[PDB]
């Protein structure tokens, strides 16, 4: 398949309200992301798009995650990967992966 | 010496330059490196505001709580020296806050959350004092009275 | 003796082993172990070029005006130590780019980005020249002559 924009307005709208950069770094989690990814914010950089691609397979290293020019292409495994798909799967996983309490509380 | 036939002028200086990555597409290193010698004349080349606890306003209102009303003083814009922006405003006078809980750091967490290891510099003192003055905000530098530090 | 009644056979070795990580699904860690004994038959089992500096394709065509032209060096594929592939041509010739910046290091981020720290080994030889000839390109394997260091 062909990779897709998750729109990181999107995050911050499903978590709450979520300021970028904790948006930013739940999406660094929910990925896996090493933690030296440069990601902008989008008032600073409005032309940066973070795209998902749905892989066949991961290696038994680290996650494959791609980099563009401007974009930053992080890769799943999950079944009809889209942004909506995407965003369901976080906030299950979330939980796990970042403590949002001053925004975002499950429970 | 008639057997060196000729010199080398060596200059070893020393480069400043940011914390840049390498971009995919670049065509140069787009890192703004220059000689030090520059910031006699320039001196933001040097400038290092990074490590400042400015108390920075949630742009959810999550902590609007603890500072002045905007109708009183409207927050305004800081850029740091990764031309980010926060939105940054006064702290409300009679306010109890975690200092650094509430700080910009907790918001560009590009670096990390806070956790005990980091602590808050004795030396330090109180840099403006916003009073109102017969309705309107007027805002005194106090950051050079003894009784600020 | 017969209060013994047995025998064990102890075999300690040194085992060769891949850089993994433990999956989430957990069948097994799939780990290539192999004893260190058969690198002597098979030295093949120890090469590692994950040191390799090899400039990368963007998927996207990002940083595709580096490369020669598909129309007459068409791109392939490399393999690292898992079935990951990056796609890889000959750089063009009469250009000017950020070496480190295009190198597969940045395209497949495994390991993060690179930053100052990560620097170009001296050692370096030109591999392969492609030279248009009757519409068609020659290859010519150079890595060997002593004007390519």
């Amino acid at each position: 398949p062909k990779a897709f924009q998750l729109n990181l307005a999107t995050v911050k709208s499903q978590f709450g309200d979520l300021p970028t950069y904790w948006a930013i770094e739940l999406i660094k989690r929910y990925f896996s992301a090493p933690p030296a990814i440069y990601i902008p914010d989008v008032v600073d950089n409005p032309d940066f798009k973070i795209m998902v691609q749905q892989v066949k397979f991961f290696g038994n290293g680290l996650r494959p995650i791609y980099n563009s020019k401007n974009m930053i292409t992080f890769t799943t495994m999950l079944e009809g990967a889209s942004e909506a798909t995407i965003l369901e799967d976080m906030k299950k996983q979330q939980p796990a992966l970042l403590s949002l309490l001053p925004w975002y509380d499950p429970n | 010496n008639p057997i060196e036939g000729g010199v080398v002028q060596v200059l070893p200086y020393i480069a400043v330059m940011k914390d840049v990555y390498h971009e995919v597409s670049g065509v140069k290193m787009d890192n703004e490196e220059v000689n030090m010698v520059e910031a006699y004349r320039d001196p933001s080349i040097l400038d290092d505001e990074s490590i400042a606890l400015i108390p920075a306003l949630d742009p959810a209102g999550s902590n609007a709580d603890f500072f002045v009303d905007p109708a009183l003083v409207p927050p305004y814009t800081i850029k740091n020296e990764q031309n980010l922006t926060i939105t940054t405003a006064p702290l409300k006078a009679n306010v109890r806050l975690d200092l650094m809980g509430n700080s910009n750091a907790n918001l560009l967490i590009q670096r990390g959350m806070l956790e005990v290891s980091d602590t808050i510099d004795p030396a330090g003192r109180l840099k403006n004092l916003f009073v109102l003055l017969g309705g309107k905000v007027v805002k005194f530098k106090v950051d050079r009275l003894p009784r600020a530090v």
